[PDB]
RNA sequence: UAAAGUUGCUGCAGUUAAAAAGCUCGUAGUUGGAUCU
RNA sequence: CGCAAGACGGACCAGAGCGAAAGCAUUUGCCAAGAAUGUUUUCAUUAAUCAAGAACGAAAGUCGGAGGUUCGAAGACGAUCAGAUACCGUCGUAGUUCCGACCAUAAACGAUGCCGACCGGCGAUGCGGCGGCGUUAUUCCCAUGACCCGCCGGGCAGCUUCCGGGAAACCAAAGUCUUUGGGUUCCGGGGGGAGUAUGGUUGCAAAGCUGAAACUUAAAGGAAUUGACGGAAGGGCACCACC
């Protein structure tokens, strides 16, 4: 029995696309099929923020920030708690979480 | 309407309309209201043509003068915009109203406290009110309606094209259809205007009723 | 925990809205009315639907609750009901109109009304929400 | 709908359809007589001309191919028959 | 380049940005255009410049990508270029 | 057992056969 | 033999129960738009 | 700081596009091709599907010649295990890359032949065309490019379905089916034996295509419903649990 609609990738009108390695297991895996996340994160953590910035030569030095791109199998993304199971009818929202 | 002179809309009918913003409609429409609106604004919004308004007020009008119990016409507003109005013309015209949440079952269960079979039934919104008129496929009920542009026509027999957005459209239009039922009834006249005034149907917000006294 | 039950919480809203003239605000005088006035088979429970209607009391001393429907606030609900303005609302001597609208009102055969104040349509066609 | 008359239809109703959809088809193209100051006789042109378009009273183009309507250059007058 | 009193005297030798800055302007819903020419300056020094370009979404835009077709893509590159060369 | 196996395994067998035989 | 519409011309089925060729050209075969009193 | 090798083409990159499918992503140039759109151009049934034949056909694999970074079947070690010569780790050979010649197979999938009609609604999106307020860019006279609001045509998709259909899952097709006939190709007939044996045929080989029977069996199987279980998730609880 069909599970999902869409056969839980995000493939329509073509025939091939290119695999990606998971950040975790490096698990082939096709692009539209894999889970991605976009990390916007300040390579300076919250609770060590104060202290670099005290300890700044320059004043207003406005801290930079990390963005790296993670790709997940199934399995992996399952796993980590990125995504989850839901049910039959509630696995048809693709809107992204609110957060 | 008929076509008739004596039953022909007048003036102080569309300053009435065009004060309460009755033919201003929503940015969206309803494939089977098309025939009621008249153009798209600049920005997105449809109007309502008046005429057929009017005309459709007129027929509920008749539909509801056409039952002889005026307790088997019930009318619904599970929105507070609606709930003042719908009390208002069931005190006016004798209708059994229903004001607030609609219990489901109520038509179609007979071993409940709450069980009234209606002959007829007059809703403020369509897409607010599915629930008894869902249940109205199942009792032979024809079914009323004030509908906006992009209001759902499924189980609507006769839908009047109005702005059921606004308190003051949705009372104007209760109003409107109270005091239409009552002229065609024999009780009030048509020579002299009506002595209750439409704002007696308008919902006032807790914020307005502070604000007024 | 204290979570009171359907019994005491269903024994005092119906104390509460058949006896609203005798209850106040005071456990005491609470706990004699509801002694009074009830068939209360325990006093353990006599107690408790006694300090729930002296809560709801405090309650709807603050406003209206929805489980109770006492006389007096449903007639000033009403009152408020009936409340008719000095002038219509919808009594405007001017009534700004769509150029549109106005063209309608003209297929309508009402062209020369003099309330009607025609307004400049906005140039901007940008009435959607970004997609996104 | 339900009732919708497609022996009478509304003339915009027809003008928005596909001209092959229409109930009887018809061109959306059209011919104009096309003046320029450098010459004085009859110039038809096609709305969607494939070709350019040269006055024989000057060295100005008249229209450009374009991949519907073709673009009449700014400065002459075109005529729209039938 | 040389050393002469205790001090090191440098020439210019490459620009780049900080990564923080290329991958801010890396989004998701545009068209990213880049560009490179080797050029020589008139002293001899041949540099390879690299430009990068991003499509950018118009203030009343309810699309929500801004994407350029392939030959507006090629035409702002030889733009780049034709530009990189004048300039150096 | 996996048809993928079965497969393999009957493959084999014909390997051998064809072996056997000449 | 009927039941067997489980051989289906009448009259079966082919997404998941058995099943549409990996795909596209292609000859034979089959089928083929309006229009004549 | 450089130098050299091969490999790959991140982010942009999307339920987006192109191609018959396999498949296709750095710039630029050349070469030939292509769909859609536009057309008051031309020919005038030239068409649809297709035995026989034919072209292409992932990966792996084979034979030559280059190349041989990385990864890596086989293999060699090191590892908690009762027992790996499995999973994990360090290496590592053929391969992985390119050029010729083969191979013709994939869950080669939308597990849904193709061509043609009819049957709801809505919002988008890609391409072409058409119309229209306004906002932005190249000297102040215009197109045009980027937006905005629409209409038409083809396309990749997002849809209730009490139109309708199905065993249902679900499908605007898997609808227009006992109210059963638009055209046409391939193809199935309970489960195993078995895609096996044999014959033929192709291939260097591996293998590919066509392809039984004796015998054996009362079920195998599909969808869904409740429970039970999960070294599955979320939220709670208990000193017959722990801390």
């Amino acid at each position: 029995t069909k599970k999902r609609r869409n056969n839980g990738r995000a493939k329509k009108g073509r025939g091939h696309v290119q695999p990606i390695r998971c950040t975790n297991c490096a698990r082939c895996v096709p692009k539209d099929k894999a889970i991605k996340k976009f990390v916007i994160r300040n390579i300076v953590e919250a609770a060590a923020v104060r202290d670099i910035s005290e300890a700044s030569v320059f004043d207003a030095y406005v801290l930079p920030k990390l963005y790296v791109k993670l790709h997940y199998c199934v399995s992996c993304v399952i796993h980590s708690k990125v995504v989850r199971n839901r049910s039959r009818e509630a696995r048809k929202d693709r809107t992204p979480p609110p957060r | 309407s008929g076509a008739l002179d004596v039953l022909q809309m007048k003036e102080e009918d569309v300053l009435k309309f065009l004060a309460a913003g009755t033919h201003l409609g929503g940015t969206n429409l309803d494939f089977q209201m098309e025939q009621y609106i008249y153009k798209r604004k600049s920005d997105g919004i449809y109007i309502i043509n008046l005429k057929r308004t009017w005309e459709k007020l007129l027929l509920a009008a008749r539909a509801i003068v056409a039952i002889e119990n005026p307790a088997d016409v019930s009318v619904i507003s599970s929105r507070n915009t609606g709930q003042r109005a719908v009390l208002k013309f069931a005190a006016a015209t004798g209708a059994t109203p229903i004001a607030g949440r609609f219990t489901p079952g109520t038509f179609t269960n007979q071993i409940q406290a709450a069980f009234r079979e209606p002959r007829l039934l007059v809703v403020t919104d369509p897409r607010a009110d599915h629930q008894p008129l869902t249940e109205a496929s199942y009792v032979n009920l024809p079914t009323i309606a004030l509908c906006n542009t992009d209001s759902p026509l499924r189980y609507v027999d006769i839908a009047i094209p109005c702005n059921n957005k606004g308190a003051h459209s949705v009372g104007l239009m209760w109003w409107m259809l109270a005091r239409e039922v009552l002229r065609m009834r024999g009780t009030i006249s048509r020579e002299h205007p009506w002595e209750v005034m439409p704002d007696l149907y308008f919902y006032r917000d807790p914020e307005e009723i502070e604000k007024e006294e | 925990g204290r979570v009171r039950t359907k019994t005491v919480k269903k024994a005092a809203r119906v104390i509460i809205e058949k006896y609203y003239t005798r209850l106040g605000n005071d456990f005491h005088t609470n706990k004699r009315v509801c002694e009074e006035i009830a068939i209360i088979p325990s006093k353990k429970l006599r107690n408790k639907i006694a300090g729930y209607v002296t809560h709801l009391m405090k309650r709807i001393q603050r406003g209206p609750v929805r489980g109770i429907s006492i006389k007096l606030q449903e007639e000033e609900r009403e009152r408020r009901d009936n409340y008719v303005p000095e002038v219509s609302a919808l009594d405007q001597e001017i009534i700004e109109v769509d150029p549109d609208t106005k063209e309608m009102l003209k297929l309508l055969d009402f062209g020369s009304l003099s309330n009607l104040q025609v307004t400049q349509p906005t140039v901007g066609m940008n009435f959607k929400t970004p997609r996104g | 709908p339900l009732a919708k008359d497609l022996l009478h239809p509304s003339p915009e109703e027809e003008k928005r359809k596909h001209k092959k959809k229409r109930l009887v088809q018809s061109p959306n193209s059209y011919f104009m007589d096309v003046k320029c100051p450098g010459c004085y006789k009859i110039t038809t042109v096609f709305s969607h001309a494939q070709t350019v378009v040269l006055c024989v009273g000057c060295s100005t183009v008249l229209c450009q191919p374009t991949g519907g309507k073709a673009r009449l250059t700014e400065g002459c007058s075109f005529r729209r028959k039938q | 380049e040389d050393v002469q009193g205790k001090n090191c005297l440098t020439n210019f030798h490459g620009m780049d940005l900080t990564r923080d800055k290329m991958c801010s302007m890396v989004k998701k819903w545009q068209t990213m255009i880049e560009a490179h020419v080797d050029v020589k300056t008139t002293d001899g020094y041949l540099l390879r410049l690299f430009c990068v370009g991003f499509t950018k979404k118009r203030n009343n835009q309810i699309r929500k990508t801004s994407y350029a077709q392939h030959q507006q893509v090629r035409q702002i590159r030889k733009k780049m270029m034709e530009i990189m060369t004048r300039e150096v | 057992m996996r048809a993928k196996w079965r497969k393999k395994r009957m493959r084999r067998l014909k390997r051998k056969r064809r072996k056997m035989r000449q």
